């Protein structure tokens, strides 16, 4: 598991020297920018099942061979099976959103997970269909302002929308 | 797992009830309890009458004894230590034993590191006493539950690269985890620090293409060029054996070949001509 | 897949001993079984548009909710009521599996095994294909022992639904 | 280069220098490599055009 | 089957031959003459 | 490349031993089942191009998501590499039905065929579908009397439809 | 774990339809010849331990090398690991004579078994002249008539001497 | 491993075309030969012990000094005159597998691909095996026209071994 | 390719610095043994062929399953390839002799050879035990004196008994 804050101590370690004034300033932002963090992920895993039966409705939608009979989401225990990877994306996702990079989500959901669908027989490209249609539910979730007060929380938003574009890059 | 099953030598273990220790031991389960220990923590090696452990056994009858704490009783026996430590590098140990008890391989470097300083400094007849007195072990298995295989099913806290290497542990249900071509060496020492994930492989006869194991030198995962290719659309293809003319025409068989896409259909039959077969298709 | 030939296969396996006569025995009640069982198949295989769309209405009838709000999850759409004769097409087929396979093993996978985490995320209250079932118990048709053992297969998806 | 290009050539613009890095790398066969030079315009306007 | 997947192509068996290259190469003014006449 | 005449050999060559009497009369059948090979054979690949054609209306008959915008046999070159592959298919069955063997099938058309389905992202499993879509029509072709004196031929129709049954359960 | 009666299912499940009457009374057949099947396999397990002692004495009659010293059934543990594996087959070959259908013997029996004799050093192809040396043999049993009434019970003997020569045939 | 069904499989495979008129009729050749054949199949395989001790006699008759000289090269031990029935043990049985194949097949790949490199090592001199066959060639007592079928892939193997 | 002259080099490049003179002193061995290197590789290579064949009824001596009907070095171009390859090995050991380190037998004879005999089928592990059948042989051979002057061989030796050792552990 790595850090913003970790990674900065990983570089300066491998160099073995005292961090700069110029360094240090660049790393104020996110002590102020983590007021700005720490909700971004909140909006995220509070309509968290609604994003992902939402976008179980995008990938069905657009690829009805996956419930059509000898499909590979086909059966019951398939199609939960779906569900229970649906999901398990977006935590590894809001896991990176808190950590603000990506080493997480590269040892634990990334890791590997090409080599199974060339194993089981489930199609890699279809699920890099359906991750980037969560993600224009998931900006568009996260972007919207009700209650807290208006900010330029655009360009934590833009790493939102590269963490998505990883995993659904990594994946077909 | 359907279809996969069948394929990857899975279906035994996919409906497999555990054995459940029922508090009172009758006879008719006890006995089918000690079979199913010794199948799982000696991985398939045949027990002869001799080597019974028949002190061990009577202790396991008796309403004492857990099941948790009659399989460290075996992994302290000379048994346990005669087909495996005998013959096994410390690395080779530790996806051993985590295969033969948690029932999965290590997905990290991390324990690898802290599992050698504790078998230094303290022993292997504790080292066996890490992995049993564990939070791991007592979330999934209690004390009158049998370990079993726990790498296919989701199991909260996975890595998908834990996935690919658990068939890189067996070669399915026939395989004696001595039984294995690649023999006194470890497999998962080399994937474990470089952290890249190697292929699934069948288990065979189900399974045509069997012959690649992750090579000492392969070609990298993902390839950066455009691979010569008017279309960027590369493709990376993992051989068997290739019974070429000699020496000079194939000094090495099982390599991989990062091809793009408009000659992919090519070279399928050009593989198929030197009888070469093939194991696994990426993209790339 | 269960089935009561392969129940006597992997209780041999496990055990690592033959084939004795007490697994025979096993194999040997299944036949009878079967016999009655496949009466019971040809019985609903004929009748298979008949049943499917007399259960959809019977569902609507009892249920008047699901014909008229808006929504994804219900029929007020013709693509809900499409995908009425999805699902209580698909739930027969499984049905005429489980006679024919004599056991309760395809009616396990294909259909059971999932149920419980499909209807908690997309809204299928369970309570509508509980009582399709329930015309589908009463209109089938069959006489004889046939009509019990396809009415033993119907009310053991009902308990995985409720 | 040699085959190629006959010695004189090398030169320093004729040379994708590109290729021979992925060559070191391994990504692609020698075979695809001559493939990538033989398809490159510095082979076409060297031997194409005069020929 | 000759050069293989991973082999430089060479000139096979010029035993009795001219080296390709030196023997092969890429390659295949009235005004001028009179105007040095003229110099 | 495999025969029904080199298995019996490399089966007595793993044991090492002359073969016996009561082998080659069993063997002898071949012979006179020659000549009942070698027309159904001609059978199906003079009639080669009408069963593909006919079987390209029933895959595509019955999932019509194919040639649906988005589909993966949609566009022209796509579905003119459907084509190039409903009678690559054709070709490895009707060798297999003249070497008598499937070792040729096995090692040029279901060698690591599948695995090519979870890479590109093309459905495995419908092929599948539309496979044992052209042996009910290779079997009605091959079982007509008409022409040739009437003779069991059959019994090794019983072979044909176990080598359509063989390529597509090793697909899907 | 598959029978007749569920590759039948499986079968009609991908392709996804009722089964129709015509598919059923070719299962009849086998509600019939279940009194065929049941008996066979319980003609092969009283039998049991004379079919393996007795062809012990085949292998270890054809080839002496297995008792010579440095042979590879040569010592005590080792030969008891002979008899550990000789009737290792013949539950799985009767397993799959009571299904019918020789995928538990797949999975279970030949899955992957070819694999350790290249890598143990026992001759793979030595335990293929033995198992058809047990056939002759358990055929031999099963084919004799003496008390039990006469009936067609060569109709699937031809299933039993095909799971032995696909054993055999998948060992070496 | 090469065939005449074989030939028209691999010939029809790298033209990419299908099996026209002008492979079957490979294939019907080979089924009015393999009759034939099949007949010098089974004269071959009633003289097994026959033909190898009388070839194995044979070769020492003209060649007194393998039966003398010490070495291990030769046949002066009983593990040489052992392994003297090793080797034209297996010369017949693939030339009973020659003539069941119908081609030279098994006859390429199991005996004649190695043997120049062999025999340069091993010291055993193939002008040995060579008369050893042409004993083959003339006491195999076979007639009529599988005696010629017989008497062809026996000097193919000669012609490989010289 | 690499020497004992220039791993000094690049172990000195690695450090980036001048070579010491108690360096080149512990070098100055080197130029006086390579008067004993120069010919012990030349006894190895004028019996080059005296040690392959007479070590090819080693391993066929104890293993007896290798020109075993079915065994993997049983036919005449399989039995042809033993010796293909059984002085494979000793044009790279001799390499290694002269070069005074394994950096070449490392990345030609040993790089990945292991990986092909879990792709062929061939045992890795018996070619590990005629390895070090073949040095016992070559020990014996370039230790005896006959006509040359006596010198300090057996220092030398060690490391020719070690290059055979290496490379019989790195196969099996
Ligand atoms: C860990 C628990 C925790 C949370 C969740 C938290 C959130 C949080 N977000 C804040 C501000 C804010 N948060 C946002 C976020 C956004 N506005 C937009 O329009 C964008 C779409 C979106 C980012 C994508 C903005 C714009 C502000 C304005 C104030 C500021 O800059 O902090 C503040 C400032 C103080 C306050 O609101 O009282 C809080 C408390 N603080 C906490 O202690
Ligand atoms: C007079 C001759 C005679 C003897 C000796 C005898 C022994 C005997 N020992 C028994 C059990 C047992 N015996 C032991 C003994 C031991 N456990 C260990 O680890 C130690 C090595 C050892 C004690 C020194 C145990 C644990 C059991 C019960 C095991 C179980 O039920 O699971 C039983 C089972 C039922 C019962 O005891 O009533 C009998 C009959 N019976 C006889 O008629
Ligand atoms: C019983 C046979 C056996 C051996 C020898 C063995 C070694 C071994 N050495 C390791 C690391 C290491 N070993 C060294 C050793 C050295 N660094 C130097 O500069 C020196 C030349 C040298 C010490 C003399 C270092 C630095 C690491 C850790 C490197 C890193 O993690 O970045 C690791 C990584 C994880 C862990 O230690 O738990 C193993 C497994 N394992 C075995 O099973
Ligand atoms: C195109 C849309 C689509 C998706 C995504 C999909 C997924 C899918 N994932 C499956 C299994 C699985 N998926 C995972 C995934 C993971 N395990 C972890 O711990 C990680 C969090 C994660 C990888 C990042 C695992 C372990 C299984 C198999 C579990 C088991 O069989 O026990 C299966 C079961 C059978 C099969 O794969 O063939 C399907 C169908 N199917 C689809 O049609
Ligand atoms: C310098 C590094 C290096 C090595 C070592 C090497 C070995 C090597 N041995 C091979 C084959 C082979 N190697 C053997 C060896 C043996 N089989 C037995 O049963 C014996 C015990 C054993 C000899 C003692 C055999 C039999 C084959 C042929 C396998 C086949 O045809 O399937 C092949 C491929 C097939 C071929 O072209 O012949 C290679 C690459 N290539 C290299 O570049
Ligand atoms: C901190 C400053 C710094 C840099 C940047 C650096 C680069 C560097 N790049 C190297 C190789 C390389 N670098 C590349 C890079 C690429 N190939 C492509 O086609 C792409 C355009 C590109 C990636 C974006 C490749 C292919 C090689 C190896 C080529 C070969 O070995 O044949 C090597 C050779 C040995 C080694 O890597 O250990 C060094 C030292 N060294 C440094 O000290
Ligand atoms: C995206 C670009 C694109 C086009 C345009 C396209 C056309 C196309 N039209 C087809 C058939 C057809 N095309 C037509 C059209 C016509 N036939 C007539 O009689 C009329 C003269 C004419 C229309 C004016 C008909 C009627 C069929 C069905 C013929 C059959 O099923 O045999 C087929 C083969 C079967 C199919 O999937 O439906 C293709 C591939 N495919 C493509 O991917
Ligand atoms: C001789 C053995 C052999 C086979 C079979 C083979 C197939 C093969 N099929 C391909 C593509 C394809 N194959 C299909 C096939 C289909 N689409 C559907 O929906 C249908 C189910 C099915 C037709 C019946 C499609 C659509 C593509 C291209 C997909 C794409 O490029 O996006 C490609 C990609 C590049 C190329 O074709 O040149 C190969 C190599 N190659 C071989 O060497
Ligand atoms: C409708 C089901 C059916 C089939 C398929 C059938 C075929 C068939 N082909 C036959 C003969 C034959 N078929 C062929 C065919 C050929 N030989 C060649 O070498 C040519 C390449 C090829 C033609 C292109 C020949 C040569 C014969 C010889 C006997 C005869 O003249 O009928 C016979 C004669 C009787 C017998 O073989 O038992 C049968 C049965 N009979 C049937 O009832
Ligand atoms: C290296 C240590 C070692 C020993 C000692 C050993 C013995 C041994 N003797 C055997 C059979 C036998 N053992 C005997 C010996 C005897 N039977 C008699 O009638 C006499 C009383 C007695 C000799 C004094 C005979 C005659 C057979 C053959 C029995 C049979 O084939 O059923 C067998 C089973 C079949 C076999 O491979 O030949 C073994 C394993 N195996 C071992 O690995
Ligand atoms: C029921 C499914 C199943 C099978 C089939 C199975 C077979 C099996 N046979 C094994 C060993 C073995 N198998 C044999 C068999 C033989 N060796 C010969 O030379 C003879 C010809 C032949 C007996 C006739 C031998 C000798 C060993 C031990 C090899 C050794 O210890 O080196 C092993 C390796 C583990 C061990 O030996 O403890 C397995 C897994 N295990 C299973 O769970
Ligand atoms: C030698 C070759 C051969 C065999 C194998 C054979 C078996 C055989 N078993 C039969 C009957 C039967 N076989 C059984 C056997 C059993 N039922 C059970 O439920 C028990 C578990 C099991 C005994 C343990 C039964 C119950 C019958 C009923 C008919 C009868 O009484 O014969 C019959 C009666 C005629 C028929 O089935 O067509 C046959 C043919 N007949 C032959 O010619
Ligand atoms: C399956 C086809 C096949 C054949 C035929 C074959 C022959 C063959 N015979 C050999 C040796 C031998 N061959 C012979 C045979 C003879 N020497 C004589 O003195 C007699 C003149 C003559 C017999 C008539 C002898 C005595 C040896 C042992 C020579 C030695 O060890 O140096 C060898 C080398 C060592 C060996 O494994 O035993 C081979 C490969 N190999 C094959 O794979
Ligand atoms: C049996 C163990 C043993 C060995 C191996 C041995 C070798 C050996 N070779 C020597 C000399 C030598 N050896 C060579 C050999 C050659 N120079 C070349 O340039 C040629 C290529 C090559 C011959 C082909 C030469 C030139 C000398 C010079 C000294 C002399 O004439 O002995 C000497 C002289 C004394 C010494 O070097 O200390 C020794 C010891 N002595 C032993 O006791």
């Amino acid at each position: 598991t790595l850090d913003v804050f970790t990674k900065v101590v990983s570089q300066a370690d491998s160099r073995g020297e005292f961090l700069s004034n110029e360094q240090l300033d660049a790393l104020a932002n996110v002590v102020k920018e983590g007021n700005k963090r720490l909700d971004v992920v909140n909006r995220i895993t509070s309509n968290a099942s609604a994003i992902v039966t939402n976008a179980a409705r995008a990938l069905f939608e657009e690829q009805p061979q996956l419930i059509a009979p000898g499909g590979n989401a086909y059966t019951n225990r398939r199609m939960a099976a779906c569900l229970r990877d649906m999901e398990i994306i977006l935590r590894y996702v809001t896991y990176a959103i808190l950590a603000g990079d990506a080493s997480v989500l590269d040892d634990r959901c990334l890791n590997g997970l090409r080599e199974t669908y060339q194993a089981l027989g489930t199609p890699g490209s279809s699920v890099a269909v359906g991750v980037q249609k969560m993600k224009d539910a998931a900006v568009g979730i996260a972007n919207d302002p009700n209650g807290i007060t208006k900010g330029d929380c655009s360009q934590l938003i833009s790493e939102v929308a590269s963490y998505f574009d990883r995993a659904a890059a990594a994946v077909g | 797992i359907t279809t996969a099953a069948s394929r990857l030598g899975t279906e035994p273990f996919s409906d497999a009830p555990k054995v459940e220790l029922r508090p009172k031991a009758s006879r008719e389960e006890v006995e089918s309890v000690i079979r199913a220990v010794y199948r799982h923590v000696l991985g398939n090696d045949y027990i002869l009458a001799s080597e019974r452990l028949v002190s061990a056994e009577s202790l396991l009858r008796d309403g004492n004894l857990t099941v948790r704490e009659f399989v460290r009783s075996v992994a302290k026996s000379e048994l346990y230590k005669k087909k495996f430590f005998y013959n096994s590098f410390q690395t080779r140990l530790i996806e051993l034993n985590y295969k033969h008890l948690l029932g999965r391989a290590p997905y990290d470097e991390s324990e690898v590191v802290y599992h050698l300083d504790l078998y230094q400094n303290k022993g292997y007849d504790a080292e066996i006493d890490s992995y049993i007195d564990s939070w791991e072990y007592q979330s999934n298995f209690g004390d009158n539950v049998v370990p079993y295989y726990r790498g296919f099913e989701t199991q909260v806290g996975q890595k998908t690269a834990g996935f690919n290497r658990i068939f890189r542990l067996y070669r399915g249900y026939a395989n004696s985890d001595r039984a294995q071509v690649e023999g006194t060496k470890s497999r998962l020492a080399r994937e474990l620090a470089s952290n890249k994930a190697s292929t699934i492989v069948g288990p065979s006869g189900t399974n045509d293409s069997w012959g690649f194991r992750a090579s000492a030198d392969v070609a990298p995962k993902k390839n950066l060029g455009n691979a010569v290719g008017e279309g960027d659309r590369v493709y990376r293809l993992e051989v068997t054996g290739i019974r070429s003319p000699g020496y000079p025409s194939v000094r090495r068989s099982s390599t991989v070949f990062i091809v793009p896409y408009e000659r992919l259909s090519d070279k399928i039959q050009q593989v198929h001509k030197q009888g070469g077969k093939i194991v696994s298709v990426t993209s790339a | 897949v269960k089935t009561p030939i392969t129940e006597a296969i992997a209780a041999a396996d496990t055990q690592g001993r033959f084939l004795g006569n007490t697994e025979l025995q096993s194999a040997r009640g299944r036949y009878e079984r079967a016999a009655a069982s496949l009466e019971a198949a040809r019985g609903l295989t004929s009748n298979a548009q008949r049943l499917i769309d007399g259960a959809t209405q019977a569902v609507y009838q009892k249920f008047p909710y699901t014909t008229q709000t808006p929504g994804p999850q219900f029929a007020a759409d013709s693509r809900g009521k499409s995908k009425c004769a999805r699902d209580v097409g698909h739930y027969l087929r499984i049905i005429t599996y489980s006679l024919v396979a004599g056991g309760t093993g395809p009616l396990d996978e294909y259909l059971i095994a999932g149920l419980a985490e499909i209807n908690s995320t997309f809204d299928l209250s369970p309570s509508w294909y509980v009582e399709a079932l329930k015309h589908i118990k009463a209109n089938h048709g069959l006489s004889g022992q046939a009509a019990n053992e396809a009415n033993t297969y119907i009310d053991y998806a009902i308990n995985a639904l409720s | 280069y040699r085959q190629v290009f006959s010695e004189h050539e090398i030169l320093k613009f004729n040379r994708q220098k590109t290729l021979e890095s992925q060559v070191k790398n391994g990504s692609i066969s020698v075979r695809d490599f001559i493939r990538g030079l033989a398809k490159s315009e510095a082979f076409y306007r060297l031997v194409v055009s005069v020929n | 089957k000759n050069f293989g997947e991973n082999i430089v192509p060479y000139q096979r068996k010029r035993m009795e031959g001219r080296p390709h290259n030196l023997v092969t190469p890429r390659y295949g003014d009235w005004r001028f003459t009179l105007d040095k006449f003229y110099s």
